[PDB]
């Protein structure tokens, strides 16, 4: 948000924040557990405890 | 962890051309003079006499 920046710097900046995006999407869809993907949807587990 | 899974990292050539910078000059033309010449004497050839 600062003036103290030139359009450019905008453009340099949302470089970054767009690099942010991708890590935190590739990091949604690779993580696993057992075949699980434990981000990718909403759902409900129940582990049988008695 | 599986296969196609990687991350893409991107590499560009760099060089003077590449960066344009293989043109820069910064001279400035002089101004020419001469004089005639004189053009001495003889030379000897492969024209057996």
């Amino acid at each position: 948000a600062n003036s103290t920046n030139s359009q450019s710097d905008l453009d340099s900046i949302q470089a970054e924040i767009t690099q942010r995006l991708n890590e935190i999407d590739r990091v949604s869809g690779q993580t696993q557990f057992n075949g699980v993907k434990v981000l990718a949807q909403d759902n409900t587990l129940t582990i049988q405890v008695g | 962890a599986n296969d196609g899974e990687t991350i893409d990292i991107d590499l560009k050539q760099i060089n003077s051309q590449t960066l344009g910078l293989d043109t820069l000059n910064v001279q400035q033309k002089y101004k020419v003079s001469d004089t005639a010449a004189t053009v001495t004497g003889y030379a000897d050839t492969t024209i057996a006499l």
